[PDB]
């Protein structure tokens, strides 16, 4: 079971580490920045299915 | 030169009878012995047994048995007297068909 | 009851409990003469308590009622047909001999409570591995299949190597005739009938091996036949024992509440009783078991928990 | 495998004959090869060759049996003449059965062997003809 | 009906908080009460089922069998004692309780309206005889008895649950009118000819058919008096109502497929009839009498005539009266003389001088005397199979001759001739047997006079 | 596709194959999985070098600290296998039979 | 009670699956219901096929 | 007549019960037939509401001018 | 009187009856509570 | 001869010896490593090339 | 005689309990009242029903 | 053993489970399940015996190889679409690796041969806590990344898992290998129903892990490793054996009993999807994983095996073990067949 | 199935669910609820040996009293999730009409299914 404590409490203690394109600490970008900000965008709010196809 | 056990000859017999000659079925305690006599005769034959015959023996129409003799005797008189013969054929309407033609 | 680790933490430890009263002294003797005697001075000239001897019906002394319970229950027993017949093929010496170590054990048990809760130190007679050794003497003279000795020994695998040695030994010697004397003035025709190369090999396996298995665990003091009171000097000796070796140099506190929490719920203590192995000397059908288990819940004062149990008090049932 | 079982199935039931029996052939020499790993890596044969000599008895008797099952599989379709019914495998499946209780030599076991395997062989046709599924929708 | 439920409920605590000597006649009074009760349903008529309200109905198949379900069991309460009267009082209330948690699901399993629920208090019904006749079986080998028992039942009765969840989650709920009113013909695939013998199989496995019938005689002969006769009566007879439950769907297949069933019916009915001619121990006789006349049953569910089903119905009604008797007469001579065997205790006719009337009634309501229940199903199955084909007649009374053979054989074996002479213990009879017998044979010939109640829906 | 990775999973599979299989000793079996973990430090700082995956760099420093303190318990382990036997075999441990 | 052991529970032990008794199993076990099963669909093919063609008796047939 | 008025139940009561119940477990049928139809249409396109894996989540990603001009 | 030494219990201390007891009566009062609340949004709002 | 001691070989008899046959031959193993992790290579092997899940 | 035993009528109070409970179960199943095709009058002469 | 740091790992398995739970990011599910290695290794060896020993070495080594095919399912997965997030994975392999750390790290047939040895030799709470925590932790994982798993995988863990923790148990009178071998074929149970609705497989772990503690605490209330001792413990007390009774057959699962909800509502909705001969092949498992049970029962409450005395002696002491929670445990581990509609109350 | 706003924590009761009316008083899965909880009781005082049906009447309060809470809590979020289920399949029945067209109800007159007689 995937809990929710992570957005219950609110404290991001991981949510940084997780993709690219961050707030990394001199900021500066990764190799495929934009490709993942397309790609992050158009699968955000989607049924991961059609997000699929 | 061993055993390998420790226990009483089994069983012990005990005739139920030769304590009380007036005994009923089980054991030798003289009152609800009887109280049990009294209440299989009374509460399992005297207020069962003869009372559900009487139930059973009559009670309404089961299956709908004599309604169904006398409403067979008045339709198959109303049928003599409207002149068609009684148990028309084909008891859906033949008109009420719609057949699937070929 | 507290105790628990909850208690372990309020407080700290037990070694506070401590020393050189708070101790484990055996008076080891034959039978009929390492006794009481010799046992109640050193309690009185020591300041020390004082458990009796490991009986038959010791179990159903140390708790609920005074009344020792009938043989139906305790035993079967039956210590005087032993010393009647030890050579009856129904099985009564093995019986009474696992019996005794289940009374041995359940008062070493107690001891050791004893002596972790608050002091003061105590004194045993005639302990566990006397016991072993009574028994291989009496396989010495032949008297039980090698069989039960291998089950009997299985069960001093099993229940001896979790405790400590007592501190102390007094062995006392007593010659062979001299115990012929003592038990001819006595007068207990059933004890009369005992012989004496039984007596004879109690004693030369219980100088072949247990002085030897001693070794500085459960340091020792021999004594002769009519050094007894004679109390200046085994109450001086031990005084200046000097305690140097055995297990008892590394506790430090923690096998100590482990030992707490192990002999409580004494339970614990005979889940190793029954092993078993299944004895066709020993054990029991299951008609007069079940029978003897309805009598034993129809006596008034053993029913469901003594604690909760009605004749008796508490008023407190809450209506 | 994969391969092996769909060009088994893809020949019609039909007589395109000892292709089908080849394809059996190589099924039983698959299977063979996978008992006699497991057995190989639970046993220690103590030597080496007594557990090649294992792995080529059950690899063997493992090709046999898918032999002859294909092979009275085909005798069965070009004398009955008819692609539907169980009872082919029925006789299949108890041929198998016979072979592992001749290749056991024994009685009861090829007994045994030809009840389950003539019911299971039955049953494989008998899904495949009505079409019930490998191991999933897996939708809903 | 769950006015006929929560007393069973309420009765439990009575066993309990019964002190000694008095927990007897408060569940041998109150479950005589909750028998009038029950005799108090009788109301359905006409045209539909009775529905008690939406988790409950009654068709007028489940009415006479549930009657007679809570008739049966104050003569099993009264007849469970003499082997463990002299038991502990806390063994003993834990017995009469699982005998009436064991009632209750009983009811539970002929009222159904879902075969789920059905299915649920159907295993249910399973359960609590196991551990009765496990502990007090009484021989050597009730392990073995109680081990065949729940392995074949089980295994048997489980893919009728998958076809049953089938059945839920392709065409709607499962409400028995809902079941019917919609249900489409399905035609001749395998899946479902599979289906059919899933769901057929599995009740197949609990009547039992011929091929597994070995579950039973175990089960009887190492087994209580309690256990044996509501495992006779109640669950041979809850697996014929439940097959007859069920047999609504899947009409035009059963025709193709439901030849070799009354086949290995038929044989098997002929070669236990021949079976127990022979055989030694007494209660083994009556277990493989009621493998025969379930059999007889077996062939009247799978042919699918009104005059079978009523024809059907008389038969289970009939047939568990007569074996739950018999099992008890047999209980009573095993109680007189410990060996269960046939031979040896003969004579009995000077000795026990009106146990021999019982034996005679109960004998010839096993010959199907000709007023008597008996005969009404096994004429009208006989009617019903000769409708169905010309040459089975032969087979019907060829059991019917053999059954007269071994019945009869039974009664002038055991009770007939001479007594052994060695014997010398046995004692005359007491009050409880002889009213056991009046509590036995008075409701069969009071529905021998008015036999209008016990015929099917297809009256 | 950078075709060192290749070879590095490959010689993953050599080091995951050489913890399998062992005939003498546990040291050689634990010393192989610490193989097997090297490689896989190896093979995710060369990516997240490559990749400039620059913020999440943590994974190499704390794979390797995190599967070093399990190779600690490790060690504890055959110390005690070899405190309550004479050796450290693979062998003698035979009672305990599945 | 020797002989009631012997005669009960002493058939399944002791026993050897041979030729004869498999034999004797399979001639007394599906032999004659084999022969009843073809004679029943013998049977049961005319009564089919004569009511098929509707030549039989039933003008009335009422009690089936 | 008098057993039937004391004791028993009116066959109109029982009628009105048999066509409530009837009702009801139509629509639960109905509902049920409804719902498994619904469920499988919705996995096999995920236009629905339920089937939604959880995907990549974009409140964490804020974009802003970097240190590299192509970034 | 009639038991030797040692009574584990018998005369229950009273701090945890009346904790049990308080407690149970704050749940009793607590669920009566937010049933009445509950009944109350559910009347408030249809 | 046919209800009883055929009827026992048939439904009980074949499934009882195999459930104890195949107990028998899987959970009597005598307790090593290699074997268990030799086990687990060719699970390995027989999981990836032979009969495929990841193609 | 309450109180001198009352565990005689233990199941008297059982089966009234769910015999008025089964009448409250019909309460609860109060539609379709008069809305059949077959049984269908008017609610006459007194008070609004006709089954309870 | 000090209470104090007893308590602190128990803290530590509590946490490290949690991290399992919560985190988003595969590192920290590393962690989690390193951590709870960590920790569960001295939970073991309470004793000193090499009995521990060996079976917390055997354990530690597939534990950790487990953990490093985890580790190399991640770098495989960076090395596609490269972001550290709990989701649909990108590769076949990866996913099928994964799958196989998760059966090794698990307890599934083709990596269950460390199960019945490492129970053998451990005292009754530490196998207690390593069943219980050990199986719950993956399946939250399993739970997260299910939509990209072959069907092939799961489906052959999965039979496989419950035919051979059928087969063995059969032969095992230990009392610890026998809870393993049911643990196993549980553990098939609920991987089956992972791609088809997980929920499921959720309320079985539920059902499980009060089943099994409810199995231990009757087994920590009278130190039995055997089932003579069980016939002992039958003549010392007689509620012991019913409560065997009910919850061993509750362990078998029939119908009127609540271990049969978990197989029934799996048969639901698999059956709703059309596979049939793999229900009616895990139902027919299902009835072969109940004769232990059941010759446990025929042991301890309905036979009366003879009994050594001194059971004579110990009738004058009570019962005084403490249990952690037994009724409670008990009657819902046992009573919960009308509860059927409390399956909504998980999602 | 899935959240259905699991974006949004886990919420163990949302405010929606005071939008439904509660279960009510003596409701009788809670009345079980209740029953299982005095038999816990009594099975609690039947594993210690204090006699049964006394002696233990404050335990039993407090069992009886913690169930019903606790089995009240499971009943709202029970009813909460079938409610939302009931209100996602109807609002997914009312967004896509093409999908699901309404079966041509043909009467009984006009329904050919054959006979298959059985004899
Ligand atoms: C005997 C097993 C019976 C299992 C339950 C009944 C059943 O569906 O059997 C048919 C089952 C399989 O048939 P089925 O249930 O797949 O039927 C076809 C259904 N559709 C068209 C939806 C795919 O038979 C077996 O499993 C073989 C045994
Ligand atoms: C169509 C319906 C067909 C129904 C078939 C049912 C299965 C076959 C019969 C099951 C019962 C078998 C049984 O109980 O055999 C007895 C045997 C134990 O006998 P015994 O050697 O005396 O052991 C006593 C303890 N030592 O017990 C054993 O050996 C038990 C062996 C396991 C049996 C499990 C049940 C069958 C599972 C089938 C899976 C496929």
């Amino acid at each position: 079971p995937f809990f929710d404590v992570q957005k219950k409490l609110g404290v991001d203690l991981d949510h940084w580490m997780t993709i690219q394109s961050a707030e990394q600490p001199h900021r500066i970008p990764a190799r495929c920045h934009a490709f993942e900000k397309e790609w992050i965008e158009c699968a955000h709010g989607i049924g991961s299915i059609r997000a699929e196809k | 030169p061993t055993l390998r056990w420790q226990e009483d000859p089994e069983p012990e017999d005990e005739n139920l009878y030769e304590k009380n000659p007036d005994s009923h079925g089980y054991d030798k305690d003289p009152a609800v012995d009887v109280w049990n006599m009294r209440v299989v005769f009374f509460f399992g034959f005297s207020i069962v047994l003869v009372l559900g015959s009487t139930f059973v023996a009559y009670l309404p129409d089961y299956r709908m048995q004599e309604w169904a003799r006398r409403e067979a005797e008045r339709l198959v008189k109303y049928r003599e007297a409207h002149g068609l013969p009684l148990m028309e054929s084909n008891c859906f309407d033949p008109s009420k068909i719609q057949l699937p033609e070929d | 009851l507290q105790y628990g680790p909850l208690a372990y933490i309020l407080g700290e430890k037990t070694t506070k409990k401590m020393t050189e009263n708070s101790k484990l002294i055996t008076v080891d003797g034959n039978i009929c003469s390492g006794k009481s005697k010799l046992a109640k001075e050193v309690a009185e000239k020591l300041g020390l308590k004082h458990f009796p001897e490991a009986g038959i019906h010791y179990a159903d002394s140390t708790t609920g009622d005074g009344k020792p319970l009938p043989v139906r229950f305790s035993g079967n027993c039956s210590l005087e047909k032993f010393y009647d017949d030890p050579k009856s093929n129904d099985g009564n010496s093995y019986r009474l001999q696992a019996w005794l170590y289940a009374s041995r054990l359940l008062q070493y048990a107690d001891a050791l409570e004893h002596l972790l809760s608050t002091g003061q130190g105590v004194v045993l007679e005639r302990s566990i591995y006397s016991d072993f050794v009574f028994l291989e003497a009496m396989y010495r003279q032949g008297f039980i299949r090698k069989q039960c000795v291998d089950h009997y020994n299985q069960v001093k695998k099993v229940t001896v190597c979790e405790y400590l040695p007592p501190h102390v030994v007094i062995y006392v010697d007593v010659p062979v005739s001299e115990v012929q004397s003592r038990i001819q003035k006595k007068g207990n025709p059933h004890e009369m009938k005992i012989t004496s190369a039984y007596l004879q090999d109690i004693e030369n396996v219980y100088k072949g091996t247990f002085l030897p298995e001693m070794s500085e665990k459960c340091e020792v003091l021999q004594y002769s036949a009519w050094e007894a009171e004679d109390a200046e000097k085994v109450v001086e000796d031990i005084q200046y024992l000097k305690y140097d070796k055995g297990p008892w140099l590394d506790q430090d506190d923690r096998k100590l509440h482990n030992l707490r929490m192990l002999v409580q719920d004494k339970l614990e203590v005979l889940n190793y009783t029954s092993i078993p192995v299944f004895l066709p000397e020993v054990t029991i059908g299951a008609h007069q078991s079940d029978r003897v288990f309805q009598e034993f819940t129809e006596l008034p004062g053993r029913k469901y928990r003594a604690g909760y149990n009605e004749d008796v008090g508490d008023k407190w049932i809450w209506l | 495998a994969k391969t092996l079982l769909h060009q088994y199935w893809d020949i019609p039931e039909g007589t395109e004959c000892h292709r089908k029996t080849y394809a059996a052939t190589s099924i039983g020499g698959a299977s063979g090869l996978v008992v006699s790993a497991y057995s190989v890596a639970l046993k220690t044969p103590t030597s080496f060759l007594e557990g090649v000599a294992r792995t080529g008895r059950y690899t063997f008797t493992a090709a046999a049996i898918g032999a002859i099952f294909g092979l009275t599989s085909c005798i069965s379709a070009q004398v009955r003449e008819k692609p539907d019914d169980p009872l082919n495998y029925l006789i299949g499946g108890c041929a198998g059965g016979l072979t592992l209780g001749a290749r056991t030599r024994s009685y009861g076991i090829g007994a045994a062997a030809c009840a389950y395997m003539g019911l299971t062989a039955a049953l494989v046709k008998m899904g495949q003809l009505e079409g019930w599924k490998v191991f999933a929708e897996p939708k809903v | 009906m769950l006015k006929y439920i929560i007393p069973t409920m309420m009765l439990m605590p009575l066993t309990w908080l019964s002190k000694n000597s008095m927990i007897w006649i408060n569940t041998t009074l109150h479950s005589l009460l909750i028998s009038l009760t029950s005799l108090l349903l009788l109301n359905q008529f006409g045209d539909n089922s009775l529905n008690f309200s939406l988790t409950f109905f009654s068709d007028s198949l489940s009415t006479p069998l549930l009657i007679l379900t809570m008739w049966l069991l104050p003569l099993m309460l009264m007849a469970s004692q003499h082997h463990l009267s002299k038991e502990n009082l806390a063994r003993k209330k834990l017995f009469i309780s699982m005998l009436i948690l064991l009632q209750l699901f009983l009811i539970m399993t002929f009222t159904a309206t879902e075969l789920i629920f059905f299915y649920i208090m159907f295993e249910a019904t399973l359960v609590p005889t196991l551990i009765i006749i496990t502990r007090w079986g009484n021989q050597t080998e009730r392990l073995n008895a109680g081990l065949y028992f729940l392995f074949y039942t089980l295994a048997g009765s489980l893919p009728l649950l998958v076809a049953l969840i089938y059945i839920q989650n392709t065409m709607g709920s499962l409400n028995f009118l809902i079941l019917q009113y919609w249900v489409q013909p399905m035609p001749n695939s395998w899946s479902n000819t599979f289906m059919w013998l899933a769901c057929m199989m599995a009740f197949m496995v609990k009547m039992p058919l011929y091929g597994l019938h070995l579950w039973l005689p175990k089960a009887h002969v190492e087994a209580p008096i309690a256990g044996s006769m509501v495992l006779a009566a109640i669950l041979l007879k809850l697996g014929g109502y439940g097959m007859m439950r069920i047999t609504l769907l899947l009409n035009p297949i059963t025709d193709f497929m439901a030849y070799p069933f009354i086949m290995l019916s038929l044989w098997g009915m002929i070669m236990t009839s021949s079976i127990c001619l022979r055989q030694t121990d007494l209660k083994s006789l009556i277990a493989y009498s009621s493998v025969s006349h379930m059999a007889l049953v077996i062939v009247a569910i799978l042919i699918q005539t009104p005059w079978s089903y009523m024809g059907a119905t008389a038969l289970m009604i009939a047939h568990g009266l007569t074996s739950s008797m018999l099992f008890c007469l047999a209980n009573s001579n095993y109680e007189r003389v410990h060996s269960r065997t046939m031979i040896l205790a003969r004579g009995l006719q000077t000795l026990l001088p009106l146990m021999a009337a019982w034996w005679l009634l109960a004998s010839l309501t096993n010959l199907a005397l000709p007023p008597s229940i008996n005969l009404i199903g096994e004429l009208f199955v006989v009617m019903s199979t000769f409708s169905w084909s010309n040459i089975t007649i032969i087979l019907m009374g060829l059991n019917m001759v053999i059954t007269a053979l071994y019945s009869l054989y039974m009664l002038i074996t055991t009770q007939r001739g001479k007594h052994t002479h060695h014997i010398n213990n046995i004692l005359p009879s007491f009050t409880r047997e002889n009213a056991l017998m009046s509590l036995h044979m008075l409701p069969l010939l009071l529905l021998s006079l008015n036999p209008k109640i016990i015929l099917g829906p297809l009256y | 596709m950078s075709l060192v990775y290749m070879n590095i999973m490959m010689a993953f599979t050599v080091s995951l194959t050489g913890l399998l299989m062992y005939r003498s000793h546990l040291m050689s079996s634990l010393l192989c999985l610490e193989g097997m973990m090297l490689s896989l430090f190896i093979l995710a700082t060369l990516m997240i070098l490559n990749s400039h995956f620059t913020l999440a760099s943590m994974m190499p420093i704390i794979l390797l600290v995190f599967a070093a303190c399990e190779a600690a318990l490790g060690l504890s382990l055959l110390v005690m296998v070899s405190n309550t036997y004479g050796t450290d075999y693979v062998q003698n441990l035979n009672l305990l039979q599945c | 009670i020797r002989w009631t052991c012997a005669r009960s529970a002493n058939v399944y032990p002791n026993f050897r699956p041979n030729t004869k008794t498999s034999l004797l199993g399979a001639l007394f076990g599906i032999g004659p219901l084999i022969f009843w099963y073809y004679v029943f669909k013998t049977d049961r093919d005319r009564k089919e096929k004569l009511i098929q063609e509707g030549k039989l008796d039933r003008t009335f047939n009422i009690s089936y | 007549r008098w057993i039937a008025r004391t004791f028993f139940d009116a066959p109109e009561k029982n009628y009105e019960r048999t066509m409530a119940i009837l009702q009801i477990e139509s629509e639960k049928a109905e509902l049920r037939l409804k719902e498994l139809e619904v469920r499988r249409l919705m996995r096999a396109k995920g236009d629905g509401p339920w089937f939604q894996y959880p995907t990549i989540d974009k409140a964490l990603i804020d974009h802003s001018p970097k240190a590299t001009p192509d970034n | 009187k009639f038991y030797i030494q040692e009574p584990p219990h018998g005369s229950p201390n009273w701090l945890k009856v009346g904790l049990t007891l308080g407690t149970s009566a704050f749940l009793w009062i607590y669920l009566i509570k937010q049933h009445n609340e509950d009944v109350l949004e559910y009347k408030r709002r249809n | 001869l046919l209800d009883l001691i055929w009827l026992e070989t048939i439904l009980p008899k074949t499934i009882s010896l195999a459930q104890m046959k195949m107990s028998t031959t899987i959970t009597s193993q005598k307790g090593l490593i290699k074997l268990y992790f030799l086990s687990f290579l060719i699970t390995i092997l027989i999981s990836t090339t032979l009969l495929n899940f990841h193609e | 005689v309450v109180r001198d035993h009352w565990i005689h009528v233990l199941v008297p109070v059982g089966f009234v309990f769910g015999y008025y409970l089964d009448r409250k179960n019909d309460e609860k199943l109060a539609a379709f009242r008069n809305k059949s095709l077959l049984y269908k009058r008017e609610l006459k002469p007194n008070e609004e029903v006709t089954w309870k | 053993m000090n209470p104090i740091i007893l308590i602190i790992i128990l803290m530590t398995v509590m946490l490290g489970t949690i991290i399992v739970m919560i985190s988003t990011h595969w590192l920290l599910i590393w962690i989690g399940f390193e951590m709870n290695m960590l920790a569960i290794i001295p939970i073991m060896m309470k004793k000193h015996n090499p009995r521990a020993t060996e079976a917390s070495t055997k354990y530690f080594l597939t534990q950790s190889t487990a953990s490093m095919l985890l580790m190399m399912a991640i770098i495989i997965n960076l090395m596609f679409s490269g972001q550290w997030t709990v989701m649909k994975l990108f590769n076949p392999m990866a996913s099928m690796l994964m799958t196989m750390a998760l059966a090794m790290k698990l307890g599934m047939a083709p990596f269950h041969f460390w199960v019945p040895e490492v129970t053998q030799g451990i005292p009754l709470s530490s196998g207690l806590i390593l069943l219980t925590w050990q199986k719950l932790a993956p399946m939250s994982v399993l739970y997260q990344i299910l939509p990209s798993i072959n069907l092939d995988l799961i489906l052959t863990l999965s039979i496989l898992s419950i035919t051979i923790g059928g087969w063995g148990g059969l032969n095992q009178t230990q009392l610890r290998k026998i809870m393993a071998y049911s643990s196993i074929a549980h553990m098939g149970w609920m991987t089956a129903v992972l791609l088809y609705n997980p929920t499921m497989t959720l309320l079985n772990l539920i059902i499980y892990i009060i089943m099994t503690s409810t199995m231990f605490t009757l087994f920590m209330a009278n130190s039995t490793t055997t089932t003579l001792s069980l016939s002992h413990t039958w003549n010392k007390a007689p509620i012991m054996t019913i409560l065997v009774l009910i919850t061993l057959l509750s362990m078998g699962g029939l119908p009127p009993l609540s271990g049969f909800m978990p197989k029934w509502m799996i048969i639901q909705e698999m059956t709703k999807n059309d596979s049939i001969i793999l229900p009616t092949l895990m139902a027919i498992t299902a009835l072969l994983n109940l004769y232990f049970y059941m010759r446990l029962t025929y042991s301890t409450a309905l036979t009366m095996f003879p009994s050594t005395n001194n059971m004579k002696m110990k009738w004058q002491f009570p019962t005084t073990k403490r249990m952690t929670l037994l009724p409670t445990m008990t009657v819902l581990s046992t009573m919960l067949l009308p509860l059927t509609p409390i399956l909504s109350i998980l999602e | 199935m899935t959240g259905r706003q699991a974006r949004a924590p886990l919420q163990f009761l949302p405010d929606e669910a005071r939008s439904l009316p509660p279960p009510k008083l003596t409701d009788p899965r809670l009345a079980y609820i209740g029953f299982l909880g005095y038999c816990s009781g009594l099975i609690d005082n039947a594993i210690r040996r204090r006699p049964v049906l006394s002696a233990g009447l404050h335990r039993q309060f407090l069992y009886i009293t913690s169930f019903v809470f606790v089995g009240y809590y499971l009943l709202k979020r029970q009813d909460y999730m079938y409610a939302v289920r009931d209100h996602d399949m109807f609002s997914y029945i009312k967004s896509h009409p093409e999908d699901f067209p309404e079966k041509d109800k043909k009467t009984y007159r006009e329904v050919f299914e054959e006979f298959h007689p059985v004899r």
